[PDB]
């Protein structure tokens, strides 16, 4: 299991 | 080609899963110089997004066969260059999107939710070059990815509230940053503690069409904390 | 980049990176070193065409139900028609790549009949393929090239091999669901998957220690197939 | 669902 990451999406 | 045109387009390869062209499309509407929606950013992100994780994914995977491999040169060798191959492929996708966002994204980017949003992506889409720099360059390229992200997050601490998503997205992958590019846990859990602790003194301040997507965020700032401390 | 068993290894690794297009590429030029190919080779260029061509397969059925969906609606009918046309000739261009290395090193290589079966379901399967999205003129013909290949795989197969070798119920499955999904002839579909099964249950005697999890895998699809076409 | 296919990996 990694570090998590996003982009928001609106 | 015209912009309304090109976002049908590119939203048809979307559900299409065809997502080198949905960020072909996406490029073209950019280079047309004016501001996009805050629909069109979305599907910018999700195309380029899904271009460059593939070659993150690809790449982990190879560099991960190539460090087991030592003691037989003919089968390292072999995969030094293909990892150079898929590496190359990613710089240049990098290096697509980092072009857009000088030239065009973050200069015209009126208001505060977009100069944070698109200076965080300036900020990933370095971090996505310092996961794989070696040589001499790494220290330039972390360093710019930092610098961007500590112009969005200081914007963001003063214009926005503590439960935007874009805000608390920011939070997320700076700590992020902190932890897997910098070596330093301590700034990247006090970082995603206090984005949490401080999103959820305020959910009064949740709006109907984006407590969804700021829940999310803060279930993932926990899951990084979790993680990390363990 | 003219080593054979090194075009091998090249393939053997963006399976593992998933990168379908760049391992498609390495088991073609395997292919048409004249070669006649390892059953771990045969294996590799399967799996590199399959995830290749399936990718263009999903996207066709998106994009084709959207097009269907958008009756009504003159511009987002007339886009979702020119991209399904796009997404057409590129499945249309990889399967006439497959259909060329099988006519030209494949099946006319071959010593075995194990191969040989392979390799003829494999041009069944790349017809259809084309069935699957041919229309009108052409149409007609693509039909009749996919089911003059499975024919000749199912009666070698009948001939040459026990009715619990993965390669015969894969033809079996294949070939229950040609006549199905592509001529719509249900009852010889069923009649041809119960045979299949009912002859592989039947001889359960000739099950290998390394084949009965694969063939036992088939046998259910067989009758899943079944199931699903009896309602 | 959908008919399944295999080109059976061994």
């Amino acid at each position: 299991w990694r570090s998590m990451t996003v982009v928001p999406y609106l | 080609m015209d912009k309304n045109e090109l976002v049908q387009k590119a939203k048809l390869a979307e559900q299409a899963e065809r997502y080198d062209d949905m960020a072909a499309c996406m490029k073209s509407v950019t280079e047309q110089g004016a501001e996009l929606s805050n629909e069109e950013r979305n599907l910018l992100s999700v195309a380029y997004k899904n271009v460059v994780g593939a070659r993150r994914s690809s790449w982990r995977v190879v560099s991960s066969i190539e460090q087991k491999t030592e003691g037989a040169e003919k089968k390292q060798q072999m995969a030094r260059e293909y990892r150079e191959k898929i590496e190359t492929e990613l710089r240049d996708i990098c290096n697509d999107v980092l072009s857009l966002l000088e030239k065009f994204l973050i200069p015209n980017a009126s208001q505060a939710e977009s100069k944070v949003f698109y200076l965080k992506m300036k900020g990933d889409y370095y971090r996505y070059l310092a996961e794989v720099a070696a040589g001499d360059d790494k220290k330039g390229i972390v360093d710019q990815s930092q610098q961007a992200y500590q112009e969005a997050f200081e914007i963001s601490k003063k214009e926005m509230q503590p439960t935007h998503p874009i805000r608390l997205g920011l939070a997320l992958n700076f700590s992020v940053f902190y932890y897997e590019i910098l070596n330093s846990p301590e700034k990247a859990c006090s970082l995603a503690k206090t984005a949490f602790d401080e999103a959820i003194a305020e959910l009064d301040t949740l709006s109907e069409e984006s407590y969804k997507d700021s829940t999310l965020i803060m279930q993932l700032l926990r899951d990084n904390l979790t993680l990390w401390t363990s």
